[PDB]
């Protein structure tokens, strides 16, 4: 589940993350925005 | 858990 307007980068240091360019953001959470 | 990288950066 990704939301279109984000980019996502699921990096093998463990960790998931997705950038949204609609509020400039770098964040683990799942977006919301998908709904 | 180590941090997130910088936003809107993204190596495709």
């Amino acid at each position: 589940g990704l939301p279109s307007g984000w980019e996502e980068r699921k990096d093998a240091k463990g960790r998931t993350y997705y950038v949204n360019h609609n509020n400039r953001t770098t964040t683990w959470t799942r977006p919301i925005m998908q709904l | 858990e180590t941090p997130p990288p910088g936003y809107l950066s993204e190596d495709g």
